[PDB]
């Protein structure tokens, strides 16, 4: 539910 | 990396991403570059 997009 | 940086398992890729709650920032990619 809380998953991050990668900065690259 | 500061104590606030934990290595936590991410959902989609099943990846060990660095999550920090002091900055509230989240980095799959390495925080130190």
């Amino acid at each position: 539910r809380i998953s991050p997009p990668l900065p690259f | 990396l500061p104590p606030g940086w934990e290595k936590r398992m991410s959902r989609s890729s099943g990846r060990v991403y660095y999550f920090n709650h002091i900055t509230n920032a989240s980095q799959w990619e390495r925080p130190s570059g």
